[PDB]
């Protein structure tokens, strides 16, 4: 019935107009994905390329 | 048929007259009227000097509109200044059309 | 009295339209490379350490 | 009449170089034209890129 | 004896472009019309390169777009230029129609009507094209829109199934929509040629509303660079919408696969349709909502009949101008209401906004026009 | 005269101690004023090369 | 049949002009341009803005009313019990 | 065909040849730049966007 | 998907390839989803397989709390705080959902500079072509 | 043209699009065709000009 | 359906499961050959009657 | 709009009435045949190849 709580805005590193993703966080985050996530979740459209 | 309230009508007509922007461009009231075929024939019947004054004031208006400027305040058309030149002719033309139509429906 | 640099730029080039097109294309020939490395140097300048091309050193070439 | 007409002053709009009624325009003309042709020439470069 | 006057192709180009007289005092608003002419090209060219990878099967329509946005080189820019490009197309379109409504350009009734038909064509094109991506909002929007056809009293469901190609929305419907979406824009182009055809034997209108025969000027020297600047600003705003904030005019959920089973919450159609959608939300009856919907766009045809003032442009008639901006504010109201879930505050404001939307231009405008007539003593 | 353009015309050079005026002078039918120009300038261009 | 020679008759309206090269692209901008844009905007104000302000009012009131009914709904359960 | 031969035609072609050098240079340099030909472009003092 | 539901109390784990762009608020929704796990408020209860995450629209997500401190050890050797982990996850998902992000920002930078250069020039050209009309005078001279 | 090292699905899609688009160009060029035709008039089998009996 | 796998099966779908589809496919495929008959004859008369002077 | 009503316009509309009903019959029967409308076609004496 009651609507879900609205998420807070965060100061993400890449939120800026010229800001870009930090690739190390992508690396470590993929390292999290490889087993903590991949045990049940999938990514149909992403390859090892 | 109101008296002093009619003077009030003259007042609101004057204010609305200043609300319309053609005074800013020097135009007479009759320049602004939409030119359908009745108005076309009405303009065709105009005396040459008057027709020339009309065409020139229209060019002055379009030229001011070009550069998005405004006619100087001293030169603005005044509410009492106007001469309603096109009315008699346009009324003759429209009355002739109404006559031809009333004949045509019979 | 002395010719303006714009004039020396003019009569030597602009008066004939084909030379004008020619200097236009050569100007594009330099401007492409200049604008390229310039804007890339800027975009590199905003986020040093974020882009992987400079992150390569932690793991590259054995 | 055929002589009564005269051109209204345009000095307010004129380029600064040619404002006086003394110096010859024949030398300045290459500069005046050269500036604008330089402008169009840069713009063509941008559009081409 | 210039060659333009000799060769027939150079003759027609000498007419439509290089030499035809235009009022000198034409402003920035008329430029939008030409911009529409530009947008269509983009929507073709860009779109033409999306059709080379897109697969209109229901089982692969989504993955193919993933193939475009990812696997294809420079595919994502084409994707976003296309999607945002439709939005810019309808923005220039709305501004164009507003321009035609404001300056009394509707008096060219044939051109007006061709504009209306072309409007309906662009609407159907945008709809079927939005159905193509085959996301959640795409599939659901198709089901909801299609059912409206079911509204028609006798033929109804047979006709609706005739659109679906089946009981329910599925792959054949997607393929059909891909075909019509492919074919319609060129018909929109031929209509546009008719549009300019009717337009040019009278000439373009000017903001003052007075005839400009005294001050006609060739199109090539001036309006080509004026429209070059307008096209440049158009590409500027479009590229800024695409390369910085691609998503905000769009709607998340489309990136999810369509589920015939599961049903998405907010279920909001893409923004240019929203106001019309509110009208469906406004009338409790089905067929009544459908007729109110068709009236929402047809209503434009009745405007010349409803004209009462002895002048064209609103600029000399401030009261009607105020009604006009009331109308624009009202359209903003509906357009905002279309983004919202039904609740007490919204339903009441939507109904009042719709009724006001009909009454302001079927009643108030002609009457205040007559008042403006009496105030000026003729 | 070919499709019957200019009615009558002449070329002139009214030189003065300080400047001068090269040019052309022609009568026109209302409908031909453009065409009569297109030839004239072309002739100048034809002499420019 | 609406070529420039075919257009409207008009008589002794003399017009003056200048070559683009003879005059600068931005005359009197600071002195004449900005005040002109200002008188234009000043003419535009009351005819345009306030109705949009009314849109802002109906917008904020509708948002506050929906948000009010929604979160006071449990509060409506509170006064209920 | 045969009529085009003639001394004034020779004078005219000689008058228009340099313009042909110019437009030929325009088309040649323009063609190379557009396709970014590696073989012709490298020879240049500064344009080395290709690796 | 059927086996996935059977393995997960009927719930189907969503594909993560578009999970950032799919949900409202983007990656911002995901981090907040991975963080909040307050124990349920008094006066409400739920199925034993369900877990109370307020940010989830159903407010009773079937997902078990995926992460906590030292679930994992980064090869980088940085500490495995659950906040750091969730941040890295949302970042990697953000990339998985928008691979073209960097190149897009680059072109965007190039285009702004490009348009910033082009606009004054073309507008100046328009001022140039139109100046003869903007400056032109006209007068009216009746014969008498 | 192939979109790859051999004929395959992307090529088939290429040809589906181009084959879908060309005829509509052919119609416009046909309009140009008639446009260059009608300003002179249709030819007759004798080859003699036939203005006398149009 | 323009894919390397589904195209041929879609053709069988047109020839069979689709109503009156085979008539469409054959009026189309033979209509092209008719288009070239009419086209070759159309060029041939131009080669014959000297319509090429246009 | 008021002008269209009148003493001769009544006569004219009356002159075109038979044509109006006749073309109305044209549109009606033409619609019934183009659509294979079943309802009226069940009633027609011979056109009953429909089952
Ligand atoms: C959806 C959003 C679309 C926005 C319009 C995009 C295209 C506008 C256009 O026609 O080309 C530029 C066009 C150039 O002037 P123009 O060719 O003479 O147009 C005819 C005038 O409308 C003729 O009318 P005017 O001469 O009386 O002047 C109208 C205009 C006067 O504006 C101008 O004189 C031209 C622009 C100069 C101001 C620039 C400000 C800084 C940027 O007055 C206004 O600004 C509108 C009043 C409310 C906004 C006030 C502040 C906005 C600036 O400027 C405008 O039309 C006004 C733009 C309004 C901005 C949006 C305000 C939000 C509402
Ligand atoms: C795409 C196709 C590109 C080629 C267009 C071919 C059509 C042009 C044409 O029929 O010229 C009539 C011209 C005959 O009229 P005319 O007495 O010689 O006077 C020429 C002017 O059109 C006499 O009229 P005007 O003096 O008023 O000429 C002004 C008018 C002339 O415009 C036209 O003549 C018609 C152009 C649109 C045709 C309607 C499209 C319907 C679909 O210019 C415009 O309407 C503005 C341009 C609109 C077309 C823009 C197309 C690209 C965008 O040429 C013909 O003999 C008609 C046969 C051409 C093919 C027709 C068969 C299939 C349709
Ligand atoms: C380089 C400098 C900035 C270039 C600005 C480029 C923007 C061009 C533009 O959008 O204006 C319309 C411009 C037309 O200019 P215009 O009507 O011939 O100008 C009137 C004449 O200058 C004659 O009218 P005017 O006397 O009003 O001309 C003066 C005005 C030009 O009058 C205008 O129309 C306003 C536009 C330029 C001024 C805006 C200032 C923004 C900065 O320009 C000025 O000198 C105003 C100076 C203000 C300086 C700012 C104060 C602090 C510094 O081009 C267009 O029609 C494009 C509009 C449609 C775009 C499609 C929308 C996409 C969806
Ligand atoms: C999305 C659909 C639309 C397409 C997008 C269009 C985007 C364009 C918007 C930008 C505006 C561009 C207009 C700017 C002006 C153009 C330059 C033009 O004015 O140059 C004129 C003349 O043009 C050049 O001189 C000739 C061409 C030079 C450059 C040629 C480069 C190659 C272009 C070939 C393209 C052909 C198309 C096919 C593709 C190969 C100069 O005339 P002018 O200033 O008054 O007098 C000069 C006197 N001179 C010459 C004696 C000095
Ligand atoms: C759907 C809409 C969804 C869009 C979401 C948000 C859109 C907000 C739109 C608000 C924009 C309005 C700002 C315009 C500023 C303005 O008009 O300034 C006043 C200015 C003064 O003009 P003059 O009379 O010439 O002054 C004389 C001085 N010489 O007025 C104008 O010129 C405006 C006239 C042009 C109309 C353009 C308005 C754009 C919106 C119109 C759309 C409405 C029609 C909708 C019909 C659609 C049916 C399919
Ligand atoms: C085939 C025929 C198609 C003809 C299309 C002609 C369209 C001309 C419109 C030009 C308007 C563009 C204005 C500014 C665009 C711009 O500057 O983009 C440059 C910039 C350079 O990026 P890099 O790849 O990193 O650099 C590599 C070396 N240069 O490119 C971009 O990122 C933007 C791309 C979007 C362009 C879309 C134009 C389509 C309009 C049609
Ligand atoms: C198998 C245990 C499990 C793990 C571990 C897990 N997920 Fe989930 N996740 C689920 C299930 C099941 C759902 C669906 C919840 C529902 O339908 O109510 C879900 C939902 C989500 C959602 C929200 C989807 C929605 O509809 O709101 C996101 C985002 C997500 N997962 C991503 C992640 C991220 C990031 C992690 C961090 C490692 C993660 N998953 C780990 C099982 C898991
Ligand atoms: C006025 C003309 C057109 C408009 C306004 C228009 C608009 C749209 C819109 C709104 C979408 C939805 C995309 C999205 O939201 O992600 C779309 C998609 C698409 N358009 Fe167009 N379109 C037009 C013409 C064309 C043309 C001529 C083609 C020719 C190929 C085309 C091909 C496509 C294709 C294949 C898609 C789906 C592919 C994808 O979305 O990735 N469109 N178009
Ligand atoms: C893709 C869509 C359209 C295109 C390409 C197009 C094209 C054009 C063009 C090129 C002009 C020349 C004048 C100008 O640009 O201002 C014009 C004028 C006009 N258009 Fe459009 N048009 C489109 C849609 C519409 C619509 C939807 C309407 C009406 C609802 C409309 C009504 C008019 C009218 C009345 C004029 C006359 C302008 C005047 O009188 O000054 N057009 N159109
Ligand atoms: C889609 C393809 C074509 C279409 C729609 C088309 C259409 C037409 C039409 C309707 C005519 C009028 C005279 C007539 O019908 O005989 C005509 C004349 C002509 N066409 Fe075609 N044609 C096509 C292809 C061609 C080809 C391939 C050629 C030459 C190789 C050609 C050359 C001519 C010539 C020379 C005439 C002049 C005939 C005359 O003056 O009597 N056309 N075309």
């Amino acid at each position: 019935s009651d609507l879900e709580l609205h998420p807070p805005s965060y100061p993400w590193s890449h939120r800026g107009l010229l800001s870009s993703l930090d690739h190390t966080s992508i690396r470590r985050g993929f390292q999290v994905y490889k087993q903590v996530c991949a045990s049940c979740h999938s990514m149909d459209f992403v390859a090892y390329r | 048929a109101v008296s002093a309230s009619g003077k009030w009508l003259d007042g609101i007509r004057k204010w609305y007259y200043n609300a319309a922007g053609f005074n800013k461009l020097g135009l007479m009231r009759d320049d602004t009227i939409y030119e359908d075929e009745d108005v076309k024939e009405a303009i065709r019947r105009l005396p040459e000097n008057l027709y020339n004054d009309r065409m020139f004031r229209i060019k002055r208006a379009l030229d001011l509109n070009l550069k998005h400027q405004i006619l100087p305040k001293e030169q603005w058309t005044k509410y009492e200044e106007e001469n309603f030149y096109l009315e008699p002719y346009l009324k003759e033309v429209i009355r002739e059309r109404k006559e031809r139509e009333e004949w045509a429906k019979k | 009295a002395a010719a303006t640099l714009t004039s020396k730029l003019y009569s030597l080039l602009f008066r004939r339209t084909s030379t004008f097109a020619l200097t236009i294309i050569v100007g594009v020939m330099f401007f492409e490379r200049a604008f390229d490395q310039g804007a890339d140097a800027i975009y590199d300048h905003i986020n040093e350490g974020k882009l992987w091309k400079h992150i390569k050193h932690k793991y590259e070439n054995k | 009449s055929h002589t009564d007409i005269k051109v209204p002053d345009f000095s307010e709009y004129r380029r600064l170089e040619v404002l006086d009624s003394t110096k010859s325009s024949r030398e300045s003309s290459e500069a005046r034209k050269g500036f604008s042709y330089l402008v169009t020439g840069v713009t063509t470069v941008g559009v081409a890129y | 004896t210039p060659m333009r006057k000799t060769n027939p192709l150079m003759k027609l180009i000498n007419h439509s472009f290089i030499d035809l007289p235009t009022p000198s005092n034409i402003s920035a608003w008329w430029n939008f019309g030409s911009l529409l002419g530009a947008c269509l090209i983009l929507q073709i060219t860009t779109g033409l390169f999306l059709a080379m990878h897109y697969s209109p099967d229901a089982s692969t329509a989504f993955s193919s777009i993933a193939h475009i946005t990812r696997d294809v080189n420079y595919g994502w820019i084409i994707r976003y230029l296309h999607a945002n490009g439709a939005s810019m197309f309808f923005i220039c379109l709305f501004l164009h129609i507003g321009r035609g409504l404001y300056y009394g350009s509707f008096l060219y009734s044939e051109t007006w009507n061709i504009g209306i038909i072309l409007l309906l064509a662009t609407m159907a094109t945008a709809f079927m094209g939005y159905v193509l991506p085959w996301g959640q909002m795409s599939f659901w929007g198709a089901t909801v829109i299609t059912n409206l056809l079911s509204a028609i009293p006798y033929i109804g469901t047979d006709l609706v199934q005739w659109i679906w190609g089946g009981y329910s929305v599925d792959s054949p419907t997607l393929t059909r929509f891909f075909t019509f979406h492919f074919i319609l824009p060129f018909i929109i182009a031929a209509l546009a040629t008719l549009h300019l055809l009717f337009l040019h034997e009278t000439g373009s209108n000017n903001p003052l509303g007075i005839t400009s025969h005294s001050d006609k000027i060739t199109f090539h020297p001036y309006y080509t660079i004026k429209d070059a600047l307008g096209l440049l600003l158009f590409l500027l705003s479009l590229m800024t919408l695409t390369l910085f904030s691609p998503d905000l005019l769009g709607d998340p959920d489309n990136y999810t696969l369509a589920n015939p089973l599961n049903t998405p919450p907010h279920i909001k159609p893409e923004w240019y349709f929203l106001f019309a959608y509110t009208i469906l939300r406004s009338v409790p009856n089905k067929l009544g909502g459908v007729l109110a919907l068709l009236l929402s766009i047809l209503i434009l045809a009745m405007i010349p009949i409803l004209h009462m003032s002895k002048q064209q442009s609103m600029m000399f008639r401030p009261l009607s101008q105020s009604l006009y901006w009331l109308l624009a504010a009202d359209l903003l109201i509906l357009t905002w209401i279309g983004g919202q879930p039904v609740s007490y505050p919204f339903t009441i404001i939507g109904q009042v906004a719709s009724v006001l939307y009909f009454t302001t231009i079927l009643i108030l405008m002609p009457t205040i026009s007559l008042i403006e007539n009496k105030m000026l003593k003729w | 005269v070919a499709n019957k353009l200019c009615q009558s015309f002449q070329t002139f050079s009214i030189c003065y101690a300080e400047t001068g005026l090269l040019g052309a002078h022609f009568v026109c039918d209302r409908m031909k004023i453009d065409d009569m120009m297109f030839v004239l300038q072309g002739q100048w261009m034809r002499l420019c090369t | 049949g609406r070529e420039f020679g075919n257009l409207t008759r008009m008589r002794h309206v003399i017009s003056y002009s200048l070559s683009p090269f003879e005059q600068r692209a931005y005359p009197h901008v600071f002195t004449k341009g900005i005040p002109n844009v200002l008188r234009r905007i000043r003419e535009s104000f009351f005819r345009v803005v306030p109705q949009f302000v009314v849109f802002y009012l109906i917008y904020t009131w509708g948002t506050e009313e929906f948000e009010r009914s929604k979160r006071k709904n449990p509060a409506a359960y509170e006064n209920d019990k | 065909v045969t009529r085009f031969l003639g001394p004034r035609y020779r004078e005219l072609v000689k008058n228009w040849v340099p313009t042909a050098y110019t437009w030929g240079a325009v088309g040649a340099v323009g063609l190379v730049w557009a396709t970014d030909w590696r073989l012709i472009l490298d020879w240049v003092p500064y344009i080395n966007g290709k690796f | 998907s059927e086996a996935a539901r059977a393995a997960n109390n009927g719930a189907l784990p969503p594909d993560l390839s578009y999970i950032v762009r799919a949900r409202h608020g983007g990656e911002d929704y995901v981090f907040s989803l991975l963080t909040g796990y307050c124990e349920p408020p008094t006066g409400v209860s739920l199925r034993e397989g369900l877990y109370f995450n307020p940010y989830f629209p159903g407010q009773a997500i079937a997902m078990a709390p995926p992460i906590y401190t030292d679930v994992l050890e980064f090869d980088d050797g940085t500490p495995a705080t659950m906040s750091q982990i969730a941040k890295d996850v949302c970042t990697f998902l953000r990339w998985a959902s928008e691979p073209e992000h960097d190149h897009r920002k680059r072109m965007g930078l190039k285009m702004l500079m490009m348009m910033a250069l082009l606009v004054p020039l073309v507008y100046t050209i328009k001022r140039h072509k139109w100046s003869v009309l903007k400056s032109r005078k006209l007068a009216y001279r009746p014969p008498k």
